């Protein structure tokens, strides 16, 4: 097991979020959450439009 | 085999089962139907600690939900993953609670406490060695210690013999919205310390101030605090589930967490916790997991240790580590803070190192402890039932209901009792 | 909107 | 500034612990042993066995 | 004939000893289904393994081992390892509960249940053994389960079979680390236990462990699969005399007369030289002199313990590989002159020495070195009284505060077997001292 | 049998208090000492000064 | 290994830190985006020292950024490189200075200095050791000097072995703008002599001069003068990442610089300056360094030590040279003016050589010089405050502070102590 700490193994470290569109985090990953807010800006987005037609 | 089966008391622990549930099925790869998705052998081998094999691989949840408000149970059981739950482990009254401890504990418990005692018989026959149980609930809430304090009081003589966790919630310090639930908690909790043998405390304002520190999102769920929550009730459950060289039974926790009976509250302790781009801008390591992993703010449970003394630390790690790091770390820590912790004990941390890591993250832990910060909790507690017994604001309705000062009197007493217990080891 | 279909007992389900 | 104060402050000869305090370098006596000034009798004590 | 039986008890006492056999199997070309190649070595189990194997007329060499434990997870995971069919099924000896980090709780309330099943199998190992020199016991004194399933079953052993040999091998509580408060508890429970009937126990210590690895051999981040390999050349190189013969070869019988001096001190030390990293093997050169001069370096030693704060009584060394008679003889006269080592004025030779010509091997997929001379250096001294010295200001505050004793209390124990070990430890140093005077 | 009492309504009191004569650890035993080397009080093991938007007395609630 | 961390205080603080920060990312060659681009080992080596390894090949900046007016951060934020700097760091108040020192001293900082702890130490553990700290602020500020007492004193006792190095820059001398100035010096630099150990005196009229005399281009900005002092302060921390056998050590240099302890002001010079034609007219050689190096047209700290001697000098070499010409230049300027020395030392001349050229030009030094130079400037300061305390103008703000007149006594008689100090150790 010739890893354990590498002198490089930085250059081998993935990150656990790349991006919000990775496969890895799942719903058991914390870093993976649900009220984490795009929809904040969506909700902004739509708060207008409604506001408006109201 | 030992397993546990679980009881989801309380409406708070209707929310707080119902999350804790789903991220166990979700972490084994469970559909909501209940179709088991043959995925990972580890967690294919060791599920019947908590689920059993029904027909065609449906792994049916071994806990039993109770309440009085239909509502509570029908949004439970048509949640999503209300289908994997049992109508046979849906227990329930007709009445109304009112948020009266004493209703649940003596008026509305005598009729239902038969009922539920014979399904949780019949479950404790259907699996062959138990651990114990554990119970999702609240000391402040009507229902759940009217309920939980009947049933704890009922679950302790029959089988005398196995772990009694117990996972309460503590209200909100600076407004507890139901205003006998100082009552309330104290009722419960002076049964509470002479039943249980563990228990969490937990507190919504830390949590929200969590939400205000790296969830950073403005405007959450009361279900994300459940979703954190239940991680850390996962967490401390990952233990048993899966291998990996860590010692994880409960009993071969608690002889290395307390040393005196009396102690039977106990706090959280949670790992990396992120915000926006901080994600990508975390070099993810023991090191900064450790220093995180102890932080002030890291705190979620009461209030800051800070003020108190450290009496026994216990800090699970859930990924792929080593002996040597966490090792060094604890050298570090202890070289860091050797006075912050009692001369009582040297030694005070015990430790764990989960090999699997969760679905989604790597790099992960868990804390348990027990320090002198719950002086903070009861205190408030005391002068708060000071206020108000010594001129009994609230009482025709216990008296209505058949309660009497005197109750009350051995409640304080006790607690009081508690009180001395704490800093007389510490001070 | 509360699917009022489990509340149901045997003598009052419908 | 400690370095100014001690100077300031009055007595020369601060005792020095070993050095003879001068009768007339003896200015500013502290308090008498008391716990609420800032002279707690703890203190007293430790100068003396020094 | 000439062979031994090994027993592990506790979760700690298995990875280790997983790795020995592990290790054992490739020097004999073991397969893991259990069977050699087209080569003839089978027969009713008489060759290098009939020490160590069992290829009987079955063709499958059968371990001369029984696991024991208390917790069916790390058991059974190696009955899904990769030579769980080489490994006897009920010889793996599990159980369903644990004694969670209670001494008394695996000997008093599981022990009596399990011990009679591998009673069974020690007859029936014994039955079939034929010269069985003695036993080979793996356990630690911090053991949750380790501690008190090995205390209870070294009695009846005991008290059956006292003709023969118990050699006791246990990681040493690592003297400024406890991921336990309640280790110093059982630690001395167990000691003092074991005083009046262990023949030959040999301890270790991890922390010495990790510092040797990015000492020497540049490891910052070992493992246990690196840390299991250290202990388990240990071991090999004592049983060398055992699989190879040498110059000389030597028995447990010859370790036992000639290690310990006095009755209930049998507790040697254990140092092994040629330890070093791949390259730092390469571009340098190995002889006798230097790793004489290196085995009784201070630091080289597992055990926390100052030579110069202690003196010396015996010291054995085993030489695997390819040595002459001509350089270590005047290498340890050499030795004999040096002032600084302090060995007792009571014994002019303390040496045992033993010769092997095999040189040891790597492992595939190993960290070890290119060793063509090594040797074994177990040594005992005076400067070990400091660790139980570490223990008992460690044990007298926290049981004259009296921690985590209503546990102890609450599973039907009491205060007087504890105050009991005490004397026992406080004669231990008083001894250690009449005898450290000359 | 002794009643905590306390004093009337003010507006820009604070709710809690921190009393570091009980809330210090680094010399945590030292002002122990002076505790009864002055000896203001003790008495109970808890009190605050502050218990919410609240006056008292030193004497906790005896 | 031994590292340093930044702390980039004060609003002209603020500005200078964006400066040196970018300079030094540049230096290496880092894009203002964060990927480094390989390009110099010894570079990629020795950059440990200052930053830390982020994800990817980024180089965290170890500095803390701290303010209480929104503005500045959020500027720093869009600078180039603002995106570099951690939010993590971006600490501040939600107040407004007035300018005041006391408010900075005593009022504001004080909800504000328990979490600048926090932040720090968390820096500090998330290093292994290091030589100190540097502080970029100014003298009369009225919120760098305000909680840059506060601060100094606080990491005095948290870590009394290290390196409080300070870099200060005094305003205008003609004239201040901010008229309670003197005040906010007098008071803070009371403080600083007893906790600095190391002060770089930098004033803006001498960059206007030098803007006038070699810069020669009219209108620069004010950025254009944080380039300049950015390479001065990047010229004197090129001694530790570089090697070349120059010993680098501040401890190195601050034992040749202190013959006493009450000697904590230090005056900066630099190397080829060079103006329009001038590029394509010099033949740069030891020698012209070394007499533009001692240029009376060439120092920007304080004034000329014309009016005094000279205590002790050091040059530090950048570049391609060798003893046998810094050695003659050496004999050379002994030679030159021996009696412009103290006879109480002889070869008062501290000489190091970095033989790593900077970026753009081979030959390079700078020089940190200790002459008796420095009376001017706090005898200067002497008769403000006398001018402003004869009758107490502008002092009822700091009596609503809390400041009382006493506080002002022992703080001029500390520095008028400093004025026969420096004279009579030269006179
Ligand atoms: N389910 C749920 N419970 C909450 C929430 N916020 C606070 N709680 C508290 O959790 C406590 C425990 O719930 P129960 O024990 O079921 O309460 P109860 O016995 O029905 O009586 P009540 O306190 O009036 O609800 C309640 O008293 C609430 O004060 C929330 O968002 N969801
Ligand atoms: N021999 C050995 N010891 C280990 C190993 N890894 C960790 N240890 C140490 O050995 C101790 C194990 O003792 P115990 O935990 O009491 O083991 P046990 O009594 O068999 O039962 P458990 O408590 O379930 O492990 C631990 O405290 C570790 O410090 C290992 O691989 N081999
Ligand atoms: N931004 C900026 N500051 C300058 C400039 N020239 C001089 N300064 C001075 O740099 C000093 C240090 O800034 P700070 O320590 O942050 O000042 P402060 O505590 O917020 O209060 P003030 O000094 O009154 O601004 C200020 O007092 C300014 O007078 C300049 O060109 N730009």
């Amino acid at each position: 097991e010739f890893d354990l700490s590498d002198p490089l193994a930085l250059q081998k470290e993935l990150p656990a979020r790349i991006s919000d569109n990775d496969m890895r985090n799942t719903i058991s990953g914390m870093q993976k959450f649900m009220g984490e807010d795009l929809n904040f800006q969506e909700r902004r987005r739509f708060q207008k439009e409604q506001s408006r037609e109201w | 085999m030992r397993e546990i089966v679980h009881l989801q008391a309380g409406q708070c622990g209707n929310q707080i089962g119902a999350k804790f549930w789903e991220v166990i099925s979700d972490e084994h790869g469970i559909d909501p139907t209940g179709t088991y998705h043959g995925d990972s052998d580890l967690q294919l081998e060791r599920i019947n600690v908590y689920y059993n094999e029904a027909t065609g691989g449906k792994y049916v949840p071994r806990a039993v939900l109770v309440d009085l408000e239909p509502g509570t149970m029908d949004s439970v059981r048509s949640g999503p993953f209300g289908q994997i739950f049992r109508p046979d482990n849906f227990v329930f009254g007709q009445s109304g609670a009112g948020n009266n401890w004493a209703k649940g504990h003596y008026t509305e418990g005598a009729e239902l406490v038969d009922s539920v005692l014979d399904v949780v018989r019949k479950e404790a026959e259907s699996c062959d060695c138990l651990q114990g149980f554990q119970l999702t609930h609240s000391l402040g809430g009507g229902t759940g210690s009217g309920m939980g304090t009947l049933l704890i009081s009922k679950i302790r003589e029959e089988y005398p013999d196995r772990i009694m966790n117990t996972f309460s919630v503590v209200p909100s310090p600076k407004v507890s919205d139901t205003v006998v639930e100082p009552y309330n908690a104290t009722l419960s909790v002076h049964q509470l310390v002479e039943n249980t043998d563990e228990t969490y405390c937990i507190d919504n304002e830390a949590l929200y101030d969590i939400c205000f520190r790296t969830l950073k999102l403005t405007t959450p769920t009361y279900g994300d605090l459940n979703h954190l929550v239940s991680a850390t009730m996962s967490g401390v459950t990952t233990c048993l589930r899966f291998p990996g060289q860590l010692n994880a039974d409960l009993r071969k926790l608690a002889v290395n967490m307390v040393p005196f009976p009396r102690l039977h509250f106990f706090m959280p302790g949670f790992a990396p916790l992120t915000s926006r781009g901080s994600q990508q801008y975390r070099a993810l390591t023991v090191p900064e997991l450790t220093q995180q992993m102890f932080d002030a703010k890291n705190m979620m449970a009461a209030c800051d240790p800070r003020h108190g003394r450290y009496l026994t630390v216990a800090a699970v790690f859930r990924g792929r580590m080593s002996m040597k790091e966490v090792d060094e770390q604890m050298l570090n820590v202890q070289n860091k803070n050797s006075s912050y912790f009692v001369e009582w004990i040297p030694n005070n941390v015990k430790t764990a190192v989960c090999d699997i890591p969760p679905r989604g993250l790597k790099m992960s832990a868990t804390f348990i402890g027990n320090s002198t910060a719950i002086q903070e909790l009861f205190k408030r507690i005391s002068e708060q039932f000071t206020a108000m017994f010594r001129r009994k604001a609230f009482l025709h309705w216990y008296t209505g209901e058949g309660m009497d000062e005197m109750e009350f009197t051995e409640a304080e007493s006790n607690m009081n009792d508690l009180v001395s217990e704490y800093q007389q080891y510490q001070d | 909107r509360k699917n009022c279909s489990f509340s149901t007992p045997v003598p009052l389900s419908l | 500034p400690l370095d100014k104060v001690l100077e300031q402050a009055g007595r020369h000869s601060w005792v020095d612990i070993t050095r003879p305090p001068t009768p007339r370098t003896q200015g500013l006596k502290t308090p008498p042993p008391d716990p609420i000034g800032t002279y707690t009798p703890a203190c007293a004590k430790a100068l003396f066995e020094a | 004939m000439r062979e031994c039986i090994s027993i592990h008890v506790g979760q700690a006492g298995v990875q280790i000893g997983n790795a020995c056999w592990e290790l054992y199997c490739l020097e004999h070309g073991i397969q893991p289904d259990g069977q050699m190649p087209s080569d003839k070595t089978i027969g009713g189990g008489d060759d290098s393994f009939n020490t160590f194997f069992s290829e009987t007329g079955a063709g499958k060499h059968v371990p001369r081992a029984v696991f024991v434990d208390l917790e069916p997870t790390v058991v059974d995971e190696v009955r899904t390892g990769t030579y769980r069919q080489l490994f006897h099924p009920e010889q793996l000896i599990t159980g369903k509960e644990d004694a969670a980090n209670n001494y008394a709780r695996g000997h008093y309330t599981i022990g009596k249940e399990i011990v009679d099943l591998v009673l069974d199998r020690i007859r029936k190992l014994a039955d079939l053994c034929t010269g069985l020199q003695g036993f080979l016991i793996f356990h630690s004194f911090g053991g949750g389960t380790g501690s008190g399933f090995a205390s209870l079953l070294m009695e009846r052993l005991s008290v059956d079979y006292g003709k023969k040999s118990k050699l006791e091998f246990a990681i040493y509580p690592a003297p400024q680390v406890s991921t336990a408060v309640v280790e110093p508890y059982n630690s001395i429970l167990t000691t003092h236990t074991t005083l009046e009937h262990s023949d030959c126990a040999f301890m270790v210590d991890n922390e010495a462990i990790y510092d040797i690895c990015r000492r020497n051999l540049d490891i910052e981040r070992p493992t246990y699969t690196n840390l299991n390999r250290l202990i388990g050349q240990i071991v090999s190189s004592i049983t060398a005399s055992l699989r190879f013969d040498g110059a000389l070869n030597v028995d447990l019988t010859e370790f036992q007369t000639n290690l310990v001096p006095y009755p209930r001190i049998h507790f040697p030390l254990a140092t092994y030289a040629p330890v070093i990293s791949a390259e730092k093997a390469y571009h340098e050169q190995l002889s006798v002199a230097e790793i004489t001069n290196a085995c009784f370096e201070p630091a080289n030693q597992m055990v926390k313990c100052d030579p110069r704060h202690g003196k010396y009584m015996a010291c054995c060394m085993l030489y695997r590989g390819d040595v002459v008679p001509k350089d270590v003889n005047a290498a340890i006269a050499t030795i004999k002159t040096k002032r600084t080592i302090q060995f007792v004025d009571w014994c002019p030779t303390g040496f045992k020495v033993g010769i092997n010509y095999q040189p040891p091997t790597v492992v595939p997929g190993g960290d070890l070195a290119k060793v063509q001379r090594a040797v074994c250096m177990l040594s005992n001294t005076t400067a070990i009284a400091e660790a139980w010295a570490r223990l008992d200001h460690k044990f007298d505050l926290m049981y004259a505060k009296r921690a985590f004793v209503h546990w102890y209390v609450g599973e039907g124990m009491e205060e007087g077997e504890f105050s009991e070990a005490r004397e026992d430890l406080a004669a231990l140093e008083k001894d250690y001292e009449e005898v450290g005077v000359d | 049998i002794h009643l905590p009492r306390f004093s009337l309504k003010q507006g820009m009191i604070p709710t809690r208090y921190v009393m570091p004569w009980k809330e210090n650890m680094k010399f945590r035993n030292v002002n122990l000492q002076q505790a009864e080397a002055c000896g203001i009080y003790a008495g109970p093991l808890e009190d605050s000064l502050f218990w919410g938007y609240s006056e008292r007395l030193c004497h906790g609630e005896d």
